[PDB]
Parts: structure tokens; C-alpha cells; sequence
């Protein structure tokens, strides 16, 4: 119930966060603005004269003899060809950048949405749980649901436990003392348990490990005694 | 007033000794912002200082958790 | 890995014909080339600053190293900051900075983050990874003894933790020997820092050839403006300056295009470096041959004049 | 080789390359 409530609250806050942020959708807007600016400058550059007496053709061919008309038109031709070539080159560079971004988006869709990724800070910040895609006018939005630990507590820890002259290590977890008693817990969440033979394994005597402490290791079979 | 920075000279902003997470980058570690009344210039602060309590037998273990949703565009 | 390049700006008219009135009047009829070039260079500079921010400013808080510097026999003295020298850099960082070293409207904008701030970021990352393992990259930093962290990592590569606890002295000695040999290997190598030097040299030669191309005539009777505008009639001066203007404009456009291509390559490299910082340093990666050769245990970042050096254990 | 670090799955005539050895049960000696 707590996890469901937290998820619902986070999803509800997502829409308000998107609405309130002024530059949340900046990248798509920059793409659109760059395309529009390139088109606008290409259109406006037709008005330049490039050294000719006039920029419009009809006046040039109307009031000038053909021998001078050819050389007066060549300037406009070469200037406009240069402008168009520049536009195409800028478009090629921008297309390469967009292709790299789309490759990254496809990788994120494959690894964050269709699975669970263990790569750090790839599917969002925190331990990645799952992800959701959402469409955009020229892109995609990923909603990463991740797990964040909180409310930490300090403890005294030991690497191993010496019992009956042999050393015991935890199968999965950490030896933790609350000041007086020792327990085994999982690393990412506090859930103490009795140190027994089921959740520990033995390897060697207890004089080689640095920092080994003495404690009893319970075995469920002995108390039966039947 | 007039101030001299490794990025040039700045006129119309006063230099203060307090550091903030800056919003208008000027350069060479110098940033500017609106006080609110005047424009100030300062050096960046890279976040708060946190000296974690390291020990040879102490461990920190979380007792609760939160789940968070983050957007990527 | 290189992370960024130098930020440069150009003055169109000053480069073209060094503040000449008749030439400027003749130039303003060509359209808005100068605006386009200035916008492109501004975008390149902003991208460089963003690359640096993305690679280095990942940690949320400035973590500080404990004063009692004992970590179960492991010696981090070569990578921890040295407070004796005013630079507050590690010996490896100082060696890196020493190994690689080095108008007409052209200028060089300084970077936003200074070298000292980048060193502080690297120190914070090192302190976090040494005192808290990988926990500081997913949320709050939780302290843990370093041998227990190393046992965690041995479990991560598929070896039982007891194997670490029965060989702790040998493993510490091997780590210390390897870290000691790292500095000698970097120093003795002839071209260990080749990538950063190549970036610097490419920028320098681009600027040098841009400056040198001004002496070209491009078919005009002379290269200097004064001789053309002094001993020739204005009707012929116009056509004689047209060639110089168009040639210099073409050269400037070529320079800007090569700068754009190089900036794209540097952006790719910086994205790779940011991914390596996220996965090698802030965690333990199971990807093969990504965080070094072998089974990855951990990694340490070090700053460079224009990039990053990763120490994969 | 004990029953603690091994698991049983089927009889020993389907697997190719199976060999014969004793698997030590740590209950029989003590027997509680």
C-alpha cells in the first residue's frame, strides 16, 4: 500500500513539474527553431546583390546589353549557389547530430523499457525499477521509476564470526550489532535475523581474518535432541 | 562599480565574498545574479561540504525507502 | 579521454579588412554571413562548457576525506590531493599537467570552470568512492569499511568474500605496487598523452593557418588594403577589393566548418567519458573490456588539462 | 561433495558423462 501510494503521488507530481518548468522541453524547441532559422536565412539571402547593380533579374536583363548581362548574372548565380551549398552542409551536420540522439533513444527504449538495466545512472538516478515511454511532437519522453534508500542508521559491523574455533561468513548480508546482540541483515534494507547455520558458511579457523569477533552461531538441529 | 576578472572587466556589478550556485555564467569561475535591487558578482560554490563519518568498524544501513519518477527528453 | 577544446571567437569585419570604411560599406551588401559564423562559434563554445559540466559535475555534495587516512593497508597517497602544494593536486595530476603543455579579431574565451574546481570535483568523487563504495551515487552516502567494500566487489566478480579476507595483506601489497608503477609508466612513456596534445595542436594550427592566409592576394594586385585604395581609382578599387573580400570570406567559412566537425567529435568523446564516469567510477560494471582489461573491481578519476584519466583496478 | 552444495534432478541414466561417487549426507553421523 505504501509503495502504491508513493508511486501514485510521484506520477501525479510529474505533470505539475512538467507544466511549471519553463525550459523542460528545450531540446525539441531548439531543433524547431534552428530549422526555421535556417529556412528564414536561406529565403532572406535572395535579396542580396553580391556586387551586382541590382538583385532582381528583370532589371538586369532589361537595361543592360547581353555581353555585360552574362557577367552581371554570374555573380548572382555563384552567390546563390554558395548560399545553397552552405545550407546543405549545415543540414548534414545537424542530421548527424539528430541521428546520434535517435540511436541513444533507441538504446534507452530497448534497455530501460523492455527490461531492467543494472547500468548506473542510465535509466535515471537511483536503483532502476522500470520505465514508461511517452510520445512528443519530434521526440520521446521516458518516465523512469527508481528506488532510493532513506532513513539510514549507524551500526557496528564485523567481517566474520568466530565460533568453536572456526570462522563464519554471511551467505548474503552483513553482520550487524545493535550494541549488545549480533544479527545478519541484507545490505540495502534493515531486517535483522538470528545468526544461524542456514545463513552463514564456514571457511577455515578464526585466527587469520583481521577484525574477527566472538559470538554464538545457533543451529536449529541441536535443540531437537530426539 | 568596476571589477577586474580573468575574463575581462565588469561594470555595473559589485563583487561579494559569499558564494552561490550561480545562474548567469561570466567565466573563469565568476558568475552574476540579481540580488533583490542590484547585480552582484561572485565565485561559484560547488555544493555543500559533507564529511562522512568513516570508521574501521562502522556501517550505515537504510531503514526506509522512497520511489521516484524522473523525466528524460 | 579528451573532454573539451578551446573556445574561440571571430570579428568578421576586423578579420576581413581591419576596420576600413569603404571596405565595410562594400561588405554589408553580402547578406548575413557574419551573423551565421558568429552564431556557430557561440554554439560551439556553449557546447564545450556543457561537455565539461556533464563529465565532471556529477556528484551532488563535496565529500571530504577523513583525517585518519588508514584503509586496511591500502595506500591512496598517489591519487589523494596533496595539501602541501598550493595547487591541491595529487602527484599524478601534477605529472599529467606537466607532461602536456604548449591577433586580427580572433580571441580565446576562457573556460567557465577553472582547473582548481575540476580538481575539487575529482577529489570529491575520490572521497565518496573511498568512504562509501557505490552507495553515494544512488542516493545518500553510507559509510562502510574499505575491506568490506572490496569483499563486496569480489562477490560482484564471482569470488567468495572469504578469499579476500584470507589474502588481505597480499592484495593490499599488489595494489600499492601497481599504483606505484602507474606514475613511472606515465612518466617514461613518450606519447601517453597523445590525444590531448593532438587536440591542442589541431586548434593551434587551425588558428595559425587562418592568420597566415591573410597575406594571400587571391588574384588582386596587392594583399594590403592601403596600396590598393591609395594608388588606384575607386572604380577599380571596388573590383580589386571584391576578390580579397570573397577569398577571406571563403577561408573563414572553411575554418568554421572544420571547427564544427571537430566539435562534434569532441562531443562524442565527452559523452563516452561521462558514461565511463557513471558506470566505472560510480559503480561496478559487468560489461566486458569496458572498464579496463580483466574483471573490473573499481576505478578512480583524475583531471587533465583538457580531459580525464581513468585508473581501472 | 555433500547434499548441502548439490541438488538432485532426475536419475543418472540420461546425462552424458556422469560418473559414480559418494555424496556425503551430514545428518546420518550425528542423527540428532
Amino acid at each position: 500500500k505504501l509503495i502504491a501510494n508513493q508511486f501514485n503521488s510521484a506520477i501525479g507530481k510529474i505533470q505539475d513539474s512538467l507544466s511549471s518548468t519553463p525550459s523542460a522541453l528545450g531540446k525539441l524547441q531548439d531543433v524547431v527553431n534552428h530549422n526555421a532559422q535556417a529556412l528564414n536565412t536561406l529565403v532572406k539571402q535572395l535579396s542580396s546583390k553580391f556586387g551586382a547593380i541590382s538583385s532582381v533579374l528583370n532589371d538586369i536583363l532589361s537595361r543592360l546589353d547581353p555581353p555585360e548581362a552574362e557577367v552581371q548574372i554570374d555573380r548572382l548565380i555563384t552567390g546563390r549557389l554558395q548560399s545553397l551549398q552552405t545550407y546543405v552542409t549545415q543540414q548534414l551536420i545537424r542530421a548527424a547530430e539528430i541521428r546520434a540522439s535517435a540511436n541513444l533513444a533507441a538504446t534507452k527504449m530497448s534497455e530501460c523499457v523492455l527490461g531492467q538495466s543494472k547500468r548506473v545512472d542510465f535509466c535515471g538516478k537511483g536503483y532502476h525499477l522500470m520505465s514508461f515511454p511517452q510520445s512528443a511532437p519530434h521526440g520521446v519522453v521516458f518516465l523512469h521509476v527508481t528506488y532510493v534508500p532513506a532513513q539510514e542508521k549507524n551500526f557496528t559491523t564485523a567481517p566474520a564470526i568466530c565460533h568453536d574455533g572456526k570462522a563464519h561468513f554471511p551467505r548474503e548480508g552483513v553482520f550487524v550489532s545493535n550494541g549488545t546482540h549480533w544479527f545478519v541483515t541484507q545490505r540495502n534494507f534493515y531486517e535483522p535475523q538470528i545468526i544461524t547455520t542456514d545463513n552463514t558458511f564456514v571457511s577455515g579457523n578464526c585466527d587469520v581474518v583481521i577484525g574477527i569477533v566472538n559470538n554464538t552461531v545457533y543451529d536449529p538441529l541441536q535443540p531437537e535432541l530426539d | 562599480n568596476v571589477f577586474q576578472t580573468r575574463a575581462g572587466c565588469l561594470i555595473g556589478a559589485e563583487y561579494v565574498n559569499s558564494s552561490y550556485e550561480c545562474d548567469i555564467p561570466i567565466g573563469a569561475g565568476i558568475c552574476a545574479s540579481y540580488q533583490t535591487q542590484s547585480i552582484i558578482a561572485y565565485t561559484m560554490s560547488l555544493g555543500a561540504e559533507n564529511s562522512v563519518a568513516y570508521s574501521n568498524n562502522s556501517i550505515a544501513i537504510p531503514t526506509n525507502f522512497t520511489i521516484s519518477v524522473t523525466t528524460e527528453i | 579521454l579528451p573532454v573539451s577544446m578551446t573556445k574561440t571567437s571571430v570579428d568578421c569585419t576586423m578579420y576581413i579588412c581591419g576596420d576600413s570604411t569603404e571596405c565595410s560599406n562594400l561588405l554589408l551588401q553580402y547578406g548575413s554571413f557574419c551573423t551565421q559564423l558568429k552564431r556557430a562559434l557561440t554554439g560551439i563554445a556553449v557546447e564545450q562548457d556543457k561537455n565539461t559540466q556533464e563529465v565532471f559535475a556529477q556528484v551532488k555534495q563535496i565529500y571530504k576525506t577523513p583525517p585518519i587516512k588508514y584503509f586496511g593497508g591500502f595506500n591512496f597517497s598517489q591519487i589523494l590531493p596533496d595539501p602541501s602544494k598550493p595547487s591541491k593536486r595529487s602527484p599524478i595530476e601534477d605529472l599529467l599537467f606537466n607532461k602536456v603543455t604548449l591577433f586580427n579579431g580572433l580571441t580565446v574565451l576562457p573556460p567557465l570552470l577553472t582547473d582548481e574546481m575540476i580538481a575539487q570535483y575529482t577529489s570529491a568523487l575520490l572521497a565518496g568512492t573511498i568512504t562509501s563504495g557505490w552507495t553515494f551515487g544512488a542516493g545518500p552516502a553510507l559509510q562502510i569499511p574499505f575491506p568490506m567494500q572490496m569483499a563486496y566487489r569480489f562477490n560482484g566478480i564471482g569470488v567468495t568474500q572469504n578469499v579476500l579476507y584470507e589474502n588481505q595483506k597480499l592484495i593490499a601489497n599488489q595494489f600499492n605496487s601497481a599504483i606505484g608503477k602507474i606514475q613511472d609508466s606515465l612518466s617514461s612513456t613518450p606519447s601517453a598523452l597523445g590525444k590531448l596534445q593532438d587536440v591542442v595542436n589541431h586548434n593551434a594550427q587551425a588558428l595559425n593557418t587562418l592568420v597566415k592566409q591573410l597575406s594571400s592576394k587571391f588574384g588582386a594586385i596587392s594583399s594590403v588594403l592601403n596600396d590598393i585604395l591609395s594608388r588606384l581609382d575607386p572604380p577599380e578599387a571596388e573590383v580589386q577589393i571584391d576578390r580579397l573580400i570573397t577569398g577571406r570570406l571563403q577561408s573563414l567559412q572553411t575554418y568554421v566548418t572544420q571547427q564544427l566537425i571537430r566539435a562534434a567529435e569532441i562531443r562524442a568523446s565527452a559523452n563516452l567519458a561521462a558514461t565511463k564516469m557513471s558506470e566505472c567510477v560510480l559503480g561496478q560494471s559487468k560489461r566486458v573490456d569496458f572498464c579496463g582489461k580483466g574483471y573490473h573491481l573499481m576505478s578512480f578519476p583524475q583531471s587533465a588539462p583538457h580531459g580525464v584519466v581513468f585508473l581501472h583496478v
